[PDB]
């Protein structure tokens, strides 16, 4: 019989560990633009002569 | 006693009061209680119950 077996409290601590892998490479190097438009036009150049 | 006699009489017999002994003993048993408390237990119940 004890006196404190039921009022004693269970508490975590600031112990969080990052276990998921989100990472972001190849996005990080493409060197972004902003096209506010519908869609992208250039124009390439064949040969014929 | 104090007993009837005539005045040209004798004189009674020998009377007197007693006491008695009461003797209340106070010598054989005793109330007690115990405890039994670890030393982890005095430990872990001081940084958690509130």
């Amino acid at each position: 019989a004890k006196l404190n077996l039921a009022v004693l409290n269970n508490v975590f601590s600031e112990l969080l560990t990052q276990e998921i892998n989100r990472s972001a490479t190849f996005l990080g190097l493409l060197s972004k633009y902003p096209e506010r438009k519908s869609n992208i036009q250039w124009g390439v150049g064949m040969g014929g002569t | 006693t104090a007993t009837g006699v005539a005045i040209t009489g004798s004189a009674p017999a020998a009377s007197m009061d007693a006491t008695l002994p009461a003797q209340l003993p106070i010598s054989a048993a005793s109330v007690q209680s115990t405890f039994t408390l670890n030393l982890k237990e005095i430990e872990e119940s001081k940084e958690q119950v509130t």
